[PDB]
RNA sequence: AGUUACGGCCAUAUCUACUGUAAAACACCGGAACUCGUCAGCUCUCCGAAGUUAAGCCAGUAAGAGCCUUGUGAGUACUGAGAUGGGAGACCGCUCGGAAAAGCAAGGUGCUGUAAUU
RNA sequence: AGGACACUGUUAUAGUUAACUAUGAGAAAUCUUUAAUUCUAUGGAAUUAUAUAAAUUAAAUUUAUAUAAUGAAUCU
RNA sequence: UGUCCUAAGGUAGAUGAAUGAUGGAUGGUAACCAUCAGUUUAUUAUAAGGGAAUAAAUCUGCUUUACUUUAUGCAUAUGA
């Protein structure tokens, strides 16, 4: 537990339970390009391409693409503001961030209702997410809901 | 009764213990082994330092040749009449094999020849039957059926018949 | 002094297809590497497998989900040509992959810009032209077997170059190499047509006639006679070239064969065996 | 509707016992004149097609072990915010919110992509 | 934190034919497991048409760059 | 902890390690040879932690990437 590149580390970097060994090919077929959202997460069995600790687990976005490394953006906290870093990685660390995906369809969908509403006259009615107010109101049947008397009872030790 | 269903020897393995210092000591002893059948011999080599036993480590002790084919018959049919073709119970193992030893290879019926010596030996058969190439192939390699293993009783039915012969 | 229930637990169980003992996962991963740069461009790769009878050549490109091939080729196909006696030997795997490769460019129409080489036996490897497109890029996935000199999976990637597929190779594993010499083109001739069969043939006449009825009896059974084979080899290769089309089969319904087939016992019948097993005891 | 060649996820796909499969295929299987490899054609390599469905592959049975999933366990253990609440102390009680596991029952025992042959 | 004795370290006694079955005790440097809390990221730009390269591919085939147009989308 | 290594560096290929059971002339608790079992108990120069079972471990072969030159990042910062 003295200052160096891999300190405190027990817990961080040990492969789980029934899960050892090299990784499969599924990893190898993905492809990044510029402009993407990138999740970091270290696989603990390759030694070429490790980032630092801290970077476990945080997401940033793809700018560059070299013959075996990609290049990562993020935000560090120094001591009074919020810094900008770049790392290099390798294909084996990373993965897909997802949750633009509901987003991105609705776009895509939002997109189509202002191109048939083009052909017509009338104003857009555009697709955007909910919302949660007050409880609403509802209808409930006493024919075939009978209601039951709860009350106290009395205490009984448990021997 | 299937064909596939026969038992058959896969090979036989010849070893003399020698335990000394000397290279001319096992040099001839060479010479026997190849005497025997056209192989050449094949060496073997020390684990520990043992004084008891007169062993340093990594210092050669004995010989031993692998044989196999119809020359293994040959080999096989000289040595069981030195015991009369007679065999004790417990011979047999667990996996089917068995195996013996005679002190004198003069028995066996060769020469003399002084300066080489006298030597004992002992013979360990094995028992295979076909189907055997299923665990030793590497493409689909796999493990043997429960159907086709030789058992203790089993080497007891086909040595009485194959060479009629007494069990004590 | 573990229980033989921990040691069950404990256990990690390898991959399906390595348990199988029919891959080597880590010379998969090495074949099918890309840089990152080239995201377009798929690999490609020609596999060689023979089963105990026949010969199978296919070139493939991976994906997620699995494999897709994009031709294939099987030694069963040189009926139509004339081959039928001899499916497994060195010229079995020439043929198949010429076969192959002749039949991928088909899909892609440049059978017209490169064309066959004549079968010499010189080591050559096919270049570009000059103005139009390239050649197209294969490597060789050599399975399980292992790598010797004279090695028949070595002659059909000898095949797929003489089609015109450009595949880089060395010259070092063929026959009638040796170092510091130049190779000696003729008696790598004498192996891809099957000259040391028929010269086999002909010793095993005068002398072992009872030997040789056994060892070639189909050679004997069919009509077929030593001295002339590599006039029947030579006359296969030209109906290639001429056309490597399939031939199309109908299209029949096998819904009869269902009938050797084992569902599962229900949980009726599972609860009334129990109780019949236990009826009998007391 | 099943096999066979490449696979993806990597135990609902493993382990120990018994039992079964028409066609085609997959195997076992016969040998070292040549290439190659050993003490040993056992393995590897190279030519074959007399024999056999015994094993391997595939599919089934078990008040089977193992893994996967629902319910109970249980509003129980624990915990975020608060008061001039109680006790010599150790600590415990209350208000507004969040919420478990191990067991003990019931049920399951691979799914699938491209191509070829019956 | 709680949980467990299944891996590593530890502990009391009775049974059956070294192996199995019971009732008891445990862990700052043990884990088949696992909350309350603390923290990171998205909640507007995307599509179409045309052009440029000395990169990239078996290939207008991809990766990139321009110009034109089409827009306000969670509570306080 | 101020060390060790021309192989204990680089690469290709082959391979059930430690141990247990049953047997075999002299042979015994313990010498060597065959058969079956064997989820990591063995090894990986060294303190501890992490990783690796078609293996990063043991053998066989061949070699000197224990290189030369343009640019940038991470421990890490206001900073050598
Ligand atoms: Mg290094
Ligand atoms: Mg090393």
């Amino acid at each position: 537990s003295a200052g160096g590149y891999r300190r405190k580390t027990r817990q961080l970097l040990k492969q789980p339970f029934r899960k050892h060994g090299t990784p499969g090919l599924s990893v190898y077929l993905a492809t990044y390009r510029i402009g993407d959202y990138v999740t970091i997460s270290i696989n603990p069995s390759i030694h070429k391409g490790m980032p630092f600790k801290y970077y476990h687990g945080r997401t940033g976005r793809v700018f560059t693409v070299n013959p075996k490394s990609v290049g990562v953006v993020l935000h560090k906290k120094v001591n009074g503001r919020l810094s900008v870093k770049t790392i290099f990685v390798r294909v084996e660390h990373l993965k897909k961030y997802k949750g633009r995906d509901a987003f991105l369809e609705r776009v895509n969908k939002n997109n189509e209702i202002l191109k048939e509403a083009r052909e017509k006259g009338i104003k857009l009615e555009y697709i955007r997410q909910k919302e949660e107010g007050p409880r609403e109101e509802f209808i409930l049947n006493l024919d075939e809901n009978k209601p039951v008397k709860v009350g106290y009872e009395p205490f009984i030790k448990v021997y | 009764i299937n064909p596939m269903r026969e038992i058959k020897i896969k090979k036989l393995s010849i070893v003399i213990n020698v335990g000394g210092g000397s290279s001319t000591r096992l040099n001839n002893a060479a010479k026997v082994l190849k005497q025997l059948t056209s192989q050449d011999c094949l060496f073997s080599k020390a684990r520990y330092t043992l004084r008891n036993f007169g062993i340093r480590r990594n210092e050669k002790i004995s010989v031993h040749v692998n044989v196999s084919g119809d020359k293994a018959m040959e080999i096989l049919k000289k040595a069981l009449k030195v015991r009369e073709y007679e065999l004790s119970k417990d011979c047999f193992n667990q996996t089917g094999c068995f195996g013996l030893g005679i002190n004198e290879h003069i028995d066996l019926g060769m020469k003399y020849d002084p300066d080489i010596g006298i030597y004992g030996m002992n013979f360990y058969v094995d028992l295979k039957r076909p189907g055997d190439r299923v665990s030793k192939r590497k493409r689909f390699r796999s493990k043997i059926g429960n159907k086709q293993k030789i058992s203790k009783e089993d080497a007891q039915k086909w040595f009485v018949d194959t060479f009629e012969g007494i069990l004590l | 002094a573990k229980s033989a229930a921990t040691k069950r637990s404990r256990f990690q169980v390898k991959r399906r297809r390595r348990r199988e003992c029919k891959t080597n996962y880590r010379h998969r991963i090495n074949l099918i590497k890309q840089d990152y740069n080239k995201q377009g461009a798929l690999k490609f790769r020609l596999v060689v497998r023979r089963t105990n009878t026949k010969v199978i050549c296919q070139i493939t490109r991976s994906y997620i989900d699995g494999d897709r091939v994009f031709a294939f080729a099987d030694s069963t196909e040189l009926k139509n040509y004339g081959v039928d006696f001899g499916l497994k030997n060195h010229f079995a795997f020439y043929a198949t992959g010429f076969l192959a490769a002749r039949r991928a460019l088909a899909k892609l129409e440049m059978d017209d810009l490169y064309k066959a080489k004549e079968t010499d036996g010189t080591y050559t490897v096919t270049e570009d032209i000059d103005e139009e497109r390239r050649a197209l890029k294969v490597f060789l996935d050599i399975g399980l077997s292992r790598s010797t000199k004279g090695g028949n999976t070595f002659i059909a990637m000898k095949g797929c170059s003489d089609a015109g597929v450009y595949i880089p190779h060395s010259e070092s594993k063929f026959i009638g190499y040796e170092k510091n010499k130049p190779f000696k083109a003729d008696e790598l001739r004498d192996r891809i047509f099957c000259k040391h069969v028929s010269e086999y043939m002909k010793t095993l006449k005068e002398n072992d006639e009872e030997k040789f009825k056994i060892q070639f009896s189909d050679y004997i059974k069919k009509n077929i006679e030593p001295d002339n084979i590599a006039g029947i080899y030579q006359n296969a290769l030209d109906g290639i070239i001429k056309n490597p089309s399939r031939q199309e089969k109908e299209k029949k319904d096998y819904s009869g064969f269902k009938k050797f087939k084992v569902e599962k016992l229900s949980l009726e019948e599972r609860k009334k065996r129990i109780q019949e097993k236990l009826s009998a005891l007391k």
